């Protein structure tokens, strides 16, 4: 402690949440000057943040507000239960339901506040110790309906679903959430799928004309969501009961924390 | 003799691994995971995800007699600290110690006093013995062979053996065997069979069957045969069957358990954690909902119940870790904490932990 005190380490971490010898170390590297250690902190902050920029981030939560939905990421989920992870992630999602952003890059440099949201992530990383990553957004300008699900009742949700749609049937709008979140359905209809995923299953099927036929019709029910059987009643499809229902599906999306 | 489940939890980068490796280098050293000491061997549990840990106590596969908390000296807590001790406080560890690592790299001691009642008070907060044994330990200086450091990891080790209390043996517990098969031998009456699962059972002693059937029956057991030779007692965890006096082969089934008496009761509603097998485990493909109607499996045979979900749950998925309410369509022999199965007509779709009983 060659110009400060004990006292000066405690109180140099209780600001900047770091490291108590990062903390000693720091201040004495500015040789007790305390302003010029907390930006020597910010250094080094930076530095470890990069240093396990390569890292895995497959546990965290989605949140949703407002017709706006994001994926942020950590490593253990102890972090992702951690209220200071979570306030991150109210704050972030806020940011994008409001600002819109056209892409992830975008919702980067939206401001949270006195700092934008590559800013707080960065910033709360380094005082966790964890990679940290904003995965992916979605915003739905329209009229939507969100489902958010818990894998673990005591951890933030893992599955997330916005739906916009046309309609007055609320209850119906959200039942399908339910659907596209149980069912994993990947297109909304037929015509959605790339036709060259349609040639990539049907060149499955001449390894494994009316057997190629059947398979896409297969594959067509498993990832299509109007082709799925409705878990309420699989004796029904998705697409004919939202007919009953007097609503009409523009679009959906779901976030999976981990998988794909 | 003892054998002791002593969890470590920590920040990975705290050296949590490390220091494990440590203690087994200081006591191999000291005789030439599993480590064990003078008074016990002990059991190494993980802890790397809070979720996933509940699974494996849910499924029985992890269960925690203490835990050793891992905190860097050089770093002080982190905010997940706070998260890792939580844990243990909802498990329900019974008692906590800490192991200050790296403390080798701190060169002032009034920092390591400081970084003790930081942790100190994250113990307190969360109803741990607020002055329960913080160590300092350099895991990587006592691999090295720095005997000032390898005394501390043997400090630790010695903590852990005056602290963590002794587990209660299962033959100090109440006697319980689940029923699996009932025969007659023809002139010495009907005889039952099973794994005693905790306790001890007499020759002459005096047992209450409990469950399955609408009203608990009480007997005496008359015989207690283990291969074919006939006993004096029956330890928990031996395979017997056990005579009772004037009992008709009809009038008990497998799910019973036959019990000390007074000290299990028969119960047909109850509240439960579970944790539901994923598709690629071998689970369900679809999610169920409020009115799910499966067969839980308990400890020899599944009685069919009716789930209902919690407020604010609209589906179970696959893969999911969550709570209900049950109600069976027939009374079982069950205790909170008692382990069940889910099963959809003999296949295992779920793992259970009974967490509350009503009527
Ligand atoms: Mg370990
Ligand atoms: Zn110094
Ligand atoms: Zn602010
Ligand atoms: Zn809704
Ligand atoms: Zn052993
Ligand atoms: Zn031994
Ligand atoms: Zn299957």
């Amino acid at each position: 402690m060659a110009n400060f005190t004990a006292a000066d380490v405690k109180r140099l971490r209780e600001l900047t949440g770091a490291g108590m010898l990062a903390c000693k170390n720091a201040l004495a590297e500015t040789d007790g000057d305390f302003d010029k250690a907390v930006e020597a902190l910010r250094i080094k902050g930076a530095k470890d943040v990069g240093k396990r920029a390569e890292r895995a981030t497959a546990e965290g939560l989605v949140a949703a507000k407002d017709g706006a939905l994001i994926e942020l990421n950590c490593e253990t989920d102890f972090v992702a239960k951690n209220a200071e992870f979570q306030t991150l992630a109210d704050q972030v999602v806020a940011a994008a339901a409001a600002a819109k952003p056209a892409d992830v890059d975008a919702l980067k440099g939206a401001s949270i506040g006195d700092k934008t949201v590559e800013q707080a992530i960065a910033e709360l990383s380094a005082k966790i110790g964890e990679k940290l990553e904003l995965r992916r957004v979605a915003i739905f300008d329209g009229t939507v309906e969100a489902y958010l699900h818990r894998r673990s009742a005591d951890l933030p949700p893992a599955v997330g679903v916005l739906v916009e749609y046309r309609g007055d049937d609320a209850a119906a709008a959200h039942a399908v959430a339910l659907q596209i979140a149980a069912l994993r359905a990947r297109y909304l209809s037929r015509d959605d799928v790339p036709e060259d995923i349609v040639a990539s299953e049907r060149r499955i099927a001449e390894e494994t004309p009316k057997i190629v036929e059947g398979r896409l019709n297969g594959f067509f029910k498993d990832a299509v969501l109007l082709e799925q059987a409705s878990v309420s009643d699989n004796k029904k499809t998705v697409k004919a009961l939202l007919d009953v229902a007097g609503v009409t599906v523009t679009r959906f999306v779901r976030f999976e924390v981990g998988q794909a | 003799k003892p054998h002791v489940n002593i969890g470590t939890i920590g920040h990975v980068d705290h050296g949590k691994t490390t220091l494990t490796a440590a203690i087994t280098k200081v006591l191999h050293d000291k005789f030439p995971v599993e480590y064990q000491t003078d008074k016990r061997h002990y059991a190494h549990v993980d802890a790397p995800g809070h979720a996933d840990y509940i699974k494996n106590m849910i499924t029985g596969a992890a269960q925690m007699d203490g835990a050793i908390l891992v905190v860097a000296a050089t770093d002080g807590p982190m905010p997940q600290t706070r998260e890792h001790v939580l844990l243990a406080r909802q498990v329900g560890v019974p008692y906590i110690l800490v192991a200050l690592n790296k403390a080798d790299a701190v060169d002032d001691e009034e920092l390591l006093e400081l970084v003790e009642m930081e942790v100190r008070e994250l113990l307190a907060a969360q109803e741990f013995d607020e002055d329960a044994p913080v160590v300092r330990v350099s895991a990587l200086k006592a691999l090295e062979g720095d005997a000032k450091w390898v005394a501390s990891v043997e400090e630790l080790m010695n903590a852990v053996d005056e602290s963590i209390p002794d587990p209660v043996r299962e033959t100090d517990k109440p006697f319980l065997m689940p029923v699996e098969d009932v025969f007659t031998i023809t002139g010495r009456g009907t005889v039952v069979t099973g794994r005693v699962e905790r306790g001890v059972i007499n020759v002459n002693e005096e047992v209450e069957i409990v469950g399955i059937r609408p009203s608990t029956t009480k007997t005496t057991v008359t015989g207690v045969e283990m291969f074919r030779k006939l006993l004096d007692q029956g330890q928990a965890g031996d395979n017997v069957g056990l005579l009772l006096r004037g009992v008709k082969r009809e009038d008990v089934e497998r799910g019973q358990v036959v019990t000390k008496p007074g000290t299990t009761t028969p119960h047909t509603e109850f509240e439960g954690q579970v944790y539901i097998l994923s598709k690629d485990e071998g689970g369900r493909h679809t999610p169920f909902f409020n009115n799910y109607r499966p067969q839980f499996y308990f400890r020899t045979t599944d009685v069919t119940g009716v789930v209902t979900l919690p407020e604010g749950t609209e589906m179970v998925m696959p893969g999911d870790n969550t709570n209900i309410s049950v109600k069976l369509i027939q009374p079982v022999a069950m205790d909170e904490g008692l382990r069940f199965a889910i099963r959809e007509g003999g296949r295992t779709v779920g793992a259970g932990r009974v967490t509350k009983i009503i009527k």
